[PDB]
RNA sequence: GCCUAGACCGAGGACUGCGGUUUUUACCUAGGAUGUUGGCAUAAUGAUCUUAAGUCGCCCGUCUUGAAACACGGACCAAGGAGUCUAACGUCUAUGCGAGUGUUUGGGUGUAAAACCCGUACGCGUAAUGAAAGUGAACGAAGGUGGGGGCCCAUUAGGGUGCA
RNA sequence: AGCGUGCUACUUAUACUUCACCGUGAUUGCUGUUUUGACGCUUUCACGAGUAGGCAGGCGUGGAGGUCAGUGACGAAGCCUU
């Protein structure tokens, strides 16, 4: 008992010091999250103002093309040709209802085009990204799937990339940042459930023709609401 | 031993995102926007109604 | 031990590890070295080249005793010096008194010249020596004395 | 490209600034504003079927 | 079974439980449960009896009286989940229910003289207030049952 | 179902313990299981793997190899480490004074180390005078000089040894080994 | 749970695993044998066929080997065999061998009661 | 932002962590269920057997691309019943010794087919190549270069030494 | 309750999500507290179809060396038995 009370007092002192040091880090991440919120709102209002001004000035504001996409594999693992199978493996989509974040370039666009008959993908909103990371967000730590239940896991794995919080990670994903590759690869592929409300009557046809595969764009957010 | 959803557990939410407190305190989710009662589409954008 | 063989583990499985189509038959392919020129050519050509044909001349009534000539190299030659006196000989050897090494009496026929000798005169008695073995022995101040 | 990268790197070292040499795949284009002076939108419709033989 | 001996490293000590963080929080009663409300008992000996709700005890139970003269249902506790809370109400501001608690119903046939006296004292005020509403005493003295064609998902109580 | 990108339930393919049931070899593994787990010294982690190796994977190190390894520049007073048997070499002309730690020594090898002023210690004696393997030098014997390796990867124009019981002019030298008898491979 | 406390004992399968067609033919005993036939409906796991042994039915390692009273049962032959259960009387129970005589069995029961060892078969 | 209906689950087992509230070296919903009440212990509870009902379930073994097959064996039961031993070998592994190794053909010895002991030869290895007569393995630290675990000097980096 | 087409809700696979348990592979840590099990204990994650066939870990049998100074005519073995 004596040893336990001695080590408890030592632990209490060390925890006092640790908490005092961590308070500053939590202030830092608070400021970063507030700044991220400010720039999100400012960018949204700026885009709205630009659209209104172009409407007023007999012009047309063309939105910037989306730089990020969320891809969900809605097809099983049977009867897949070798090339789309390899493409789905390289996207880390090796099961049904697996989701991944992709930064849009020519290379990744031609990749997603190869997997198009087997996936549903689209442009995720900020709230959808946040909900995904909060409920089903896992990290790859020593080749293990670890829940993101504390900011220390994110700091210990992405502090060399200036990611100290779950909000730093969400910001880095949403506004596609200079370290998007490392941040998205640290995230284990999201394992979603089936939709509450079901799919359309027949999944495996393009969204344009009344099916589920292909690009649904902003309705991926509704789909994620069904599945997350 | 048991993953807790920050969207259900408020304490875990504050553990992960301390700014949620300010978000809750300031009512950022229902923030008003100050703007004018203007309508700038009265002119050539009425090309949408007919052409 | 029979309890360690895989025959005990194949019990209960129909074919006993021999296959259901291929099965285990008497002698598919023939017995012994059958078919070495026709359907086992692919085996003998790959793994035993030179098997078929004649090379060289015969030797009726060959007595291997005629060709007895065990070899000893130079790097193993000083092991024939007495173990209790090796270190003293390596020091006090000179042109006036060098150790005698009777290689034939130790069971060797020819002295070969692999390795390097101590820079020490020796008297080597051999039935046969190579050109370089004797050149190395003379270089350390030694000599080869032919015996029979 | 090796020579061009070497020239850009030394010129950035000379100017004391930085330059990025990794190639990039083509990215989605940014926002833009379309002027309609002389380019008022023309309305099209699908055309009826005709035989030309 | 077999001859497998226990080992020296097979300890028999029982570890202490971890410190549980299930700190209890107060019971949240239904909004319809207000003292003076007429209740319908669904289970127990007095199932189907219309009774008067008097006090919320600290055991999460409800203090209830018939009154005993009208019904035969005495002062006792019931569980809130075995009760239908109707819309009929009796003014119980004139009824003293201070002395009633969990220890009153402690387990010690016979019946205490104290309990009989308390029954009369509570029932005097209860009957005095019940007489004001016509047919309320008759309503309380009648048992409840579901008639043919009664749909509890459509009925108001 | 899962689309597996790698084989499932695959053993590491490396020995995690000696195959030997020698209790005294176990004690050395016991000692270096603790050292490799707790010292961060790469020397102790290499030794633990080497104690698992099979007989053909720990070839004998001749006392000539130690002499040649000690003749590197600045390695004359290093501690020679051999995870295996150290054998004698009667082709050496001289041996230096050296400290050598090995699993086993032959009678000739031990006689040669102590005659020249050296020490022949075991690997447990090594762990006290060098618990981090400071100033050591691991020596491994030749693995590909084995006779069994002569026949590995045999084929046409491969230059390997035929699998044969007798040697001579009548044994696998005519057709396929000679252009006068058809072809040569 | 008069024994050392344990989790609730779960037996994943409580029926006997009976060999296929041990009911059709007397020569086929109920002792489980895996069907190896090419066309076998049981080996191919058709719907409606018998359950088969697999590692999924394995017992919880915390409740494995425990009798309904929560004890592990140890086979006892002579009175000296109870000595190994001295420090395990609340987690291990003794079962008296069938071939112990009526004399020695009374001595084992008497000493086990003295030592506190529980006896699973107290009447026979 | 707020209220509200239901279902399933409760793994873990002194403390340790991150937060929150701080009224506090204290408290909390924050590293996994507790509190309270009733009943039962001649038993509520659980299992098995038999049987009924619901639903599904074609005869196994075999050869076959394909078997429940209008393909073959099998009426039933008990007992027996099928990859063995040997000579010589390939790979891998363990062990003893190690440039040597193998006592067991034989000799000594014996408490007598055992155990214990002994040594010359011989086999294999220590040299290859050529059909053969024959000849027969260091220019050099037994070589150079690029890597190369480990070790040494350092001080990110870097250098030295570098077995397999 | 047919045909073409649109819409709302609903039904259910050994599939998907969360959770329990079994096994396999990896993985965290464990000797001045290693403490009579280190061929042992422990943290965590992922995975589990299979003929022919390979390997591993086990169950059972006749007989043998050693041990339990084991059971047994006060009943061994065998046999029958919700
Ligand atoms: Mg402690
Ligand atoms: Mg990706
Ligand atoms: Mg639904
Ligand atoms: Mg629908
Ligand atoms: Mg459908
Ligand atoms: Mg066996
Ligand atoms: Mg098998
Ligand atoms: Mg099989
Ligand atoms: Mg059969
Ligand atoms: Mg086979
Ligand atoms: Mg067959
Ligand atoms: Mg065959
Ligand atoms: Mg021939
Ligand atoms: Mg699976
Ligand atoms: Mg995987
Ligand atoms: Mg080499
Ligand atoms: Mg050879
Ligand atoms: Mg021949
Ligand atoms: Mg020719
Ligand atoms: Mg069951
Ligand atoms: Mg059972
Ligand atoms: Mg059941
Ligand atoms: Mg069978
Ligand atoms: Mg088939
Ligand atoms: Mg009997
Ligand atoms: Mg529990
Ligand atoms: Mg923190
Ligand atoms: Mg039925
Ligand atoms: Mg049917
Ligand atoms: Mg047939
Ligand atoms: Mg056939
Ligand atoms: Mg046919
Ligand atoms: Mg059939
Ligand atoms: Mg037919
Ligand atoms: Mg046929
Ligand atoms: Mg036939
Ligand atoms: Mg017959
Ligand atoms: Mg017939
Ligand atoms: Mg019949
Ligand atoms: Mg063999
Ligand atoms: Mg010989
Ligand atoms: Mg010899
Ligand atoms: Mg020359
Ligand atoms: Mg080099
Ligand atoms: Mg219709
Ligand atoms: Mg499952
Ligand atoms: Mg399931
Ligand atoms: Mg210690
Ligand atoms: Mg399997
Ligand atoms: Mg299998
Ligand atoms: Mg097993
Ligand atoms: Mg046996
Ligand atoms: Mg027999
Ligand atoms: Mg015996
Ligand atoms: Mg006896
Ligand atoms: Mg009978």
């Amino acid at each position: 008992e004596k040893a336990q009370q001695k080590t408890a007092e030592e632990r209490a002192a060390a925890k006092k010091v640790r908490k005092a040091a961590n308070k500053e880090k939590r202030k830092v991440i608070f400021d970063r999250a507030a700044a991220y919120q400010k720039e999100y709102t400012e960018a949204e209002r700026s885009v709205i103002k630009a659209k209104r001004d172009a409407k007023a000035s007999n012009s047309y504001y063309v939105d910037a093309q989306p730089k990020l996409v969320f891809v969900v594999r809605i097809k099983g693992i049977n009867k897949i040709p070798p090339k789309p199978r390899k493409v789905l493996q390289l996207l880390r989509l090796t099961q049904i209802n697996a989701g991944v974040f992709v930064r849009l370039t020519k290379a990744t666009s031609e990749l997603i085009k190869l997997a198009e008959p087997y996936v549903a993908y689209g442009y995720p909103s900020l709230s959808t990204i946040r909900q995904l990371v909060y409920k089903r967000g896992f990290g790859k730590v020593n080749k293990q799937r670890i829940a993101l239940s504390d900011n220390a896991i994110i700091e210990a794995n992405l502090g060399k990339f200036n990611i100290l919080s779950i909000e730093d990670l969400i910001h880095e994903i949403y506004t596609v940042g200079p370290n998007f590759k490392q941040v998205s690869n640290f995230l284990w592929p999201f394992k979603l459930s089936n939709p509450n409300g079901g799919f359309r009557a027949r999944k495996f046809q393009h969204f344009i023709q009344g099916g589920d595969t292909g690009n649904r764009e902003q309705f991926i957010n509704a789909l994620v609401k069904q599945m997350n | 031993v048991l993953k807790k959803n920050p969207l259900k557990n408020k304490q875990v939410l504050l553990r992960l995102n301390p700014y949620a407190k300010a978000y809750a305190a300031e009512k950022v989710g229902s923030a008003k926007v100050e703007q004018a009662k203007v309508k700038p589409s009265k002119g050539q954008f009425a090309e949408v109604l007919k052409n | 031990p029979t309890r360690l063989t895989k025959t005990r583990k194949h019990r209960g499985n129909v074919s006993a590890g021999k296959g259901r189509i291929g099965k285990h038959r008497k002698h598919p392919g023939g017995r012994g070295k059958a078919g070495g020129q026709h359907h086992h050519r692919t085996n003998l050509d790959k793994y035993h080249p030179g098997y078929f044909g004649k090379v060289g001349m015969r030797y009726f009534h060959k007595q291997q005793n005629h060709f007895w000539r065990p070899e000893i190299n130079l790097d193993k030659l000083w092991t024939l010096v007495d173990s209790e006196k090796k270190d003293e000989y390596l020091s006090k050897s000179s042109a006036s008194a060098a150790p005698v090494i009777d290689t034939l009496a130790h069971g060797y026929g020819k002295v070969l010249g692999k390795g390097r000798l101590p820079e020490v005169p020796v008297i080597v008695k051999a039935r046969f020596v190579s050109k370089l073995a004797e050149e190395k022995i003379r270089a350390v101040g030694g000599v080869v004395e032919l015996v029979a | 490209r090796v020579k061009s990268n070497a020239a850009k790197k030394r010129e950035a070292k000379a100017n004391g600034e930085t330059v990025y040499l990794k190639r990039q795949a083509a990215k989605p284009r940014g926002s833009r504003i379309i002027s309609t002076e002389g380019n008022i939108p023309q309305t099209l419709a699908p055309v009826a079927y005709e035989t030309f033989i | 079974m077999s001859q497998v001996a226990p080992k020296w490293y097979q300890s028999e000590d029982v570890p202490a439980p971890k410190q549980t963080r299930k700190t209890a929080r107060p019971q949240k009663l239904r909004a319809s449960l207000v003292p003076g409300t007429v209740l319908i008992l669904l289970a127990g000996r007095f199932r189907g009896k219309r009774v008067v709700y008097l006090k919320n005890l600290e055991d999460n139970t409800l203090l209830v009286s018939g009154p005993f003269k009208v019904n035969g249902v005495p002062l006792r506790r019931v569980n809130a989940r075995y009760v239908i809370a109707t819309s009929t109400k009796v003014n119980v501001s004139g009824v003293d229910v201070s002395k009633f608690n969990v220890e009153y119903f402690a387990r010690e046939k016979e019946i205490k003289a104290e309990r009989v006296a308390d029954q009369k004292s509570v029932d005097a005020a209860l009957l005095s207030e019940i007489k004001k509403t016509p047919l309320l005493k008759q309503y309380l003295a009648a048992s409840f049952s579901l008639k043919n064609g009664d749909r509890p998902h459509l009925l108001k109580f | 179902g899962r689309d597996h990108t790698s084989k499932q339930h695959v053993r590491s393919g490396h020995r995690t313990a000696p195959k030997s049931d020698n209790v005294y070899l176990q004690l050395l593994v016991k000692l270096y299981s603790f050292l490799a787990r707790r010292t961060d010294a790469p020397f102790n982690k290499v030794i633990l793997k080497s104690l698992f190796l099979s007989k053909i994977n720990r070839p004998p190190v001749s006392v000539s190899r130690i002499s040649r390894a000690l003749k590197q520049k600045g390695a004359a007073e290093k501690t020679i480490v051999v995870v295996g048997t150290v054998t004698d070499d009667n082709r050496l002309l001289e041996f230096p004074k050296a400290t050598i730690a090995a699993l086993r020594f032959t009678a000739g090898a031990k006689d040669r180390i102590l005659k020249n002023g050296g020490e022949a210690i075991t690997l447990d004696q090594l762990a006290l005078r060098a618990p981090k393997g400071q100033n050591t030098l691991i020596v491994r014997g030749p693995r590909n000089s084995r006779e069994a390796v002569r026949h590995f990867g045999f084929g046409p124009h491969k230059g390997k040894a035929p699998r044969i019981l007798s040697k001579g002019r009548k044994f696998e030298r005519a057709r396929g080994r000679r252009r006068s008898r058809g072809f040569k491979v | 749970a008069t024994s050392v406390p344990h989790p609730k004992i779960v037996k994943k399968y409580t029926k006997k695993f009976k060999r296929h067609h041990s009911d059709r033919y007397h020569r086929v005993a109920e002792n489980w044998r895996k069907q190896k036939g090419i066309d076998s409906c049981v080996r191919r796991r058709f719907r409606g066929t018998i359950p088969q042994p697999n590692i999924g039915y394995g017992s919880n390692k915390k409740t494995k080997f425990l009798n309904p009273a929560g004890y592990k049962v140890y086979l006892v032959k002579n009175v000296k065999d109870l000595d190994v259960l001295l420090l395990h009387t609340k987690s291990y129970a003794a079962e008296i061998a069938s071939s112990v005589s009526s004399r020695k069995r009374v001595e084992i029961v008497a000493k086990a009661k003295k030592l506190g060892v529980k006896v699973t078969n107290p009447k026979g």
